[PDB]
RNA sequence: AGAACUGGUACGGACAAGGGGAAUCUGACUGUCUAAUUAAAACAUAGCAUUGCGAUGGUCAGAAGUGAUGUUGACGCAAU
RNA sequence: UUCAAAUGAGAACUUUGAAGACUGAAGUGGGGAAAGGUUCCACGUCAACAGCAGUUGGACGUGGGUUAGUCGAUCCUAAGAGAUGGGGAAGCUCCGGGCCUGAUUUUAUGCAGGCCACCAUCGAAAGGGAAUCCGGUUAAGAUUCCGGAACCUGGUAUGGAUUCUUCACGGAACGUUGAAUGUGGAGACGUCGGCGCGAGCCCUGGGAGGAGUUAUCUUUUCUUCUUAACAGCUUAUCACCCCGGAAUUGGUUUAUCCGGAGAUGGGUCUUAUGGCUGGAAGAGGCCAGCACCUUUGCUGGCUCCGGUGCGCUUGUGACGGCCCGUGAAAAUCCACAGGAAGGAAUAGUUUUAUGCCAGGUCGUACUGAUAACCGCAGCAGGUCUCCAAGGUGAACAGCCUCUAGUUGAUAGAAUAAUGUAGAUAAGGGAAGUCGGCAAAAUAGAUCCGUAACUUCGGGAUAAGGAUUGGC
RNA sequence: AUGGUGAACUAUGCCUGAAUAGGGUGAAGCCAGAGGAAACUCUGGUGGAGGCUCGUAGCGGUUCUGACGUGCAAAUCGAUC
């Protein structure tokens, strides 16, 4: 199940989920972000 | 009642085939396991069933035992009525 | 973490890389016998490092 | 004069729940993962064998313990009784 | 020869047991301390919750008597009309209501009984599946037998000593229903010691069984079968005796 | 933008336009979801103001 | 949803997007198959039966252990 | 691809620009798991390689690069590899006391006493789990380093407290010592449908900031308008509330329902967030004219204003419906208790707080594929994840746009039959072929309509017909 | 014939994870009105059931008996399904 590191939605960089926020570069709290869904 | 006939009850997942008998007994212990009973505990018509042979009451949150798909039968109140009768005679 | 991490493994894949490298001008020229083509040569496509 | 955290909560479970706040060490009793912060219920009588948060949540019922006991208590000393007037009538009664 | 034929594969092999860890257990009915002359076993059914491992239910009671040793707990057996908050009572002096546990010698004769001790402390041999039940006929006060008729119709003499809970087990009237798909079959079939789904006999190839081979599908041969006869050669109708189906009867009796 | 602005504005909602499906659009099952949100709203609403009994109140919400 | 005036050969205007009806045979159905010439009517199927089996079960692995049966059970498990 | 141009001894394929297409759940984006095993980066060679040149490259050669308390391995336990009596088998092989202390003494020496059940390790780099972000920098690393800021984990220091015959508060719920001893939650766990919280998104306008652009015009229309964990404030949802208080055919949902084992009112409570604020944060780096060889440096945008479309998407939190089928388990955080014993200007805890040392393990490059994986190959093959929120469509399709990515290892000139993909064909309409095979054909959706038969569920989108724009 | 050695392919199993655009259809049984002494009924409705249908990711492999057949490939490719 659950917790994986978050994959922005944007740029693509996976950040953590404990991180609330997203960023590659000026990102920057577009708060971008999908948890991976838990993997196949 | 329903757009429906005759009765189905379940018979729809079924389609069309399996035929009346099959099809009979399959409504029969299901459709009175859904039907609501009373609890004994409180008396309200809460009894639904949690799993086969598992039986719940919603408000109460007592569980008990019974039949499968029904939550009682027959034969378990033959059961209770003659041990009943056995021990009073005991007793006296 | 990746790949293939195992501390002892690891060692052994990349230790073998440096074993296979090109000879030393001066084996050729002091010099034994030997038109001295290497041989342990491991390649980029093709042979495998080994199983 | 703050704001602020034990639980209560809800019923899944296993009856509850009502518990109090002994206050918040790193955070409140404050459902999750690990239970940080704590419960308690002010002890004797409502018995309560409790749930602290941080952890998402689960107590034995407040009233429905004293009752459970007090009841408990109410069976046995009637129980004991008649089982004392019961023990009188039958010493006493014949030779 | 022969490839392996199905039965002699059952074996031993992962293909043909249970998956024996995701049954919660046994519930075998335990062994007294002593007495028991009303409530030195007292439980509570706080719950009720389903066996895979005997497609019927458990009760969970809790049972709290002392010492140091003191045995107690677990998942006893569920009987008809057993619920939650209702009291269980394990032993010799309880009470006969339905759920509690005693020796046949302390039951009174005709009635309905299920979880019976073939031996003293064997903890439950009888009666035993789902709405299966066993009926006390006679005792007396027989310190030499109980007469107990099983589910099947048997008379089995067995030790007064021996114990089983009053009533029948929960769940019964489950046979009824037909499972009406392979689907619902399959999952069933993955609780229990068994390779399921099964292909005929006669279906298959010569090499596979002695009911296979032919162009058109046939027994070959007869199937009332020699009971010497080795594992491999057994298979069809085992050492039948008669066969159709329309007729006999009885009790047959030594 | 254009071509919101100009279905403020009916529009490109004719019969040989609206694909996906009579129900795809709208189910009946989203215009209810709006619906029965709002019946329920406007019946607290008549409640609190006091029009209407509430014995009436019961056959009309249940209407 | 409804109306208007009017154009185009055409208003699903492009691409995408079911051709329909009847008789018969088989197999109730969804499912399963020859990895690499057979996807079928074959196999499975759930329904219906007989037979063995009272427990250290019979039945199957196995020298013994011990396993598998079953931490279950004649409303169940096995074999067909 | 073409066309200038860069360079070179040499240029169709190296590179620069322009102009043009194509890729779109990825016939060519982003970031990884396995595997590869240095392919990475730099430079310099071109014998050999790249099915052709080749200045090029992933050839070759020569150096260099991967920095972890806070990512992940380590730890745990799972399907069982199974150490492990005893017993077969010569044998290989194969199944089935340990823990806690008290005299001393604060160094731990040392004499002496007391408890208890079913026992090891390993097993998932994708189960579960203690803690980290912001941007800055490198030729090549980066949530590792650094600049700022924060936090944790393990095993102690101490004023400031408080609280001191082991606590006030609030009718209540609740709120802001400590051995022998039992018992437990969290972790923790199915599938269907499923409302609500809310965020980021899509989007629009009023609007701040900076782009594109007129044979001819009106506005157009455009990039945008950034901000962390997480200090501490919150109007605090649902659910419980057998709270008090009230005392009923009324209350109430999407639906089921709930209640007089007291419904609604209505004084409270608990209590979520990747949540709203508030502060972190006058923390911090880029475009625009301007200066400068460069280093540097300048103000403003970063202290915008409100909302829609249910887009139920994820993180969370109701529930109803559900199975002859019942949805793992542990380490660890913490708690209820149930109490011997110890509370005098002495002495005793529980901390905020800030210190106080440490953190000692191994991995981090890169590719992740019509060129680094597997398949003998630079193989049209195979092989797992996330990105389901890019814009118009949502009936599939196609085209896009500031992500971003590319032009495959052959070219040139022409264009015959033959052939391979492919279209359209007079008028006729299965005559062709085993066979209407193919292909054409029908097509969305609304309205109206709909036969035999039938287990009344279906048959059924039967059939048949009509309608549809641009505005 | 004897001794080992392969479940990275594949068969089936178990444990542990995840995936299934969108739409149509239309079971439980429940609300309104109206029939009804009741049992029940009709008609509107609502809610959604299914080894459910049309179809996406994914999985499969019918057909051209097409291309290929010293292949791109020791069973590949399109279009169809």
């Amino acid at each position: 199940y659950n917790c994986d590191k978050s994959v922005c939605r944007k740029c693509y960089a996976r950040l953590p989920p404990r991180a609330t926020n997203c960023r590659k570069r000026k990102c920057g709290h577009t708060n971008q972000l999908r948890p991976k869904k838990k993997l196949k | 009642m329903a757009k429906r006939t005759k009765k189905v009850g379940i018979t729809g997942k079924y389609g069309v085939r399996y035929g009346s008998s099959l099809r009979r007994q399959v409504k029969k212990l299901e459709i009175q396991q859904h039907a609501r009973y009373d609890c004994s505990f409180c008396g309200k018509k809460t009894v639904k069933r949690g799993a086969a042979g598992i039986w719940t009451c919603s408000c109460c949150k007592k569980t008990v035992a019974g039949g499968a798909y029904t939550v009682s039968t027959a034969a378990a109140a033959t059961v209770r009525s003659t041990i009943r009768r056995l021990r009073e005679m005991v007793e006296a | 973490m990746a790949a293939q991490k195992s501390f002892r493994i690891k060692q052994k894949m990349a230790k073998a890389k440096k074993q296979n490298r090109p000879l030393p001008q001066w084996i050729r020229l002091r010099t034994n016998n030997t038109i001295r083509y290497n041989a342990k040569r491991r390649n980029w496509r093709r042979t495998k490092m080994n199983i | 004069l703050k704001a602020g955290k034990v639980a209560v909560v809800v019923r899944g479970r296993y009856a509850g729940k009502k518990v109090v706040i002994v206050k918040p060490h790193d955070e409140g009793s404050k459902s999750h993962p690990f239970g940080h912060a704590l419960v308690a219920g002010i002890e004797r009588y409502p018995l309560k064998v409790t749930k602290k948060h941080g952890a998402k949540k689960v107590a034995k019922r407040t009233k429905i313990k004293p009752f459970i006991k007090v009841v408990n208590y109410n069976h046995l000393l009637p129980t004991r009784y008649t089982l004392d007037v019961e023990a009188f009538k039958s010493v006493v009664s014949t030779e | 020869m022969g490839r392996v034929i199905r039965n002699q594969r059952k074996g031993a092999g992962s293909i043909f047991t249970s998956h024996t860890r995701l049954r919660q257990g046994a519930a075998k009915l335990r062994t007294l301390d002593y007495a028991e002359r009303h409530g030195y076993i007292r439980g509570i059914v706080k719950q009720i919750v389903h066996d895979s491992g005997r497609g019927a239910p458990l009760a969970k009671v809790v049972f709290r008597d002392p010492y140091k040793y003191r045995l107690r707990e677990e998942i006893f057996i569920a009987n008809e009309g057993v619920h939650t908050g209702q009291f269980i009572y394990a032993g010799k002096k309880a009470s006969l209501n339905v759920g509690n546990v005693l020796p046949l010698g302390s039951v009174p004769e005709g009635t309905i009984v299920s979880n019976v001790e073939e031996k003293p402390g064997d903890r439950g041999a009888l009666a035993r599946a789902s709405g299966n039940y066993v009926i006390i006929i006679g005792h007396n006060p027989d310190e030499n037998k109980t007469r107990v008729r099983l589910p099947s119709g048997a008379k089995k003499v067995i030790s007064s000593d021996a114990r089983g809970v009053i009533g029948v087990i929960a769940g019964g009237g489950r046979v009824d229903k037909p499972l009406l798909k392979a689907g619902r079959a399959f999952h069933k079939y993955r609780l229990k010691r068994n390779s399921w789904p099964k292909t005929r006999g006669v279906a298959m190839n010569p090499v596979d069984h002695p009911h296979g081979g032919g162009n058109h599908q046939h027994i070959g041969k007869a199937s009332t079968i020699s009971r010497g006869a080795v594992s491999g050669q057994k298979a069809g109708l085992i050492a039948a005796r008669r066969t159709g189906l329309l007729r006999g009867s009885q009790k047959t009796q030594d | 933008r254009a071509h919101a602005q100009s279905k403020r504005e009916g529009r490109h909602s004719g019969y040989g336009k609206r694909k996906g499906t009579r129900e795809a659009r709208l189910p009946s099952q989203v215009v209810w979801i709006r619906r029965l949100r709002v019946l329920r709203r406007l019946l607290a609403k008549y409640r609190d103001a006091g029009k209407i009994d509430k014995h009436l109140y019961h056959v009309l919400y249940k209407e």
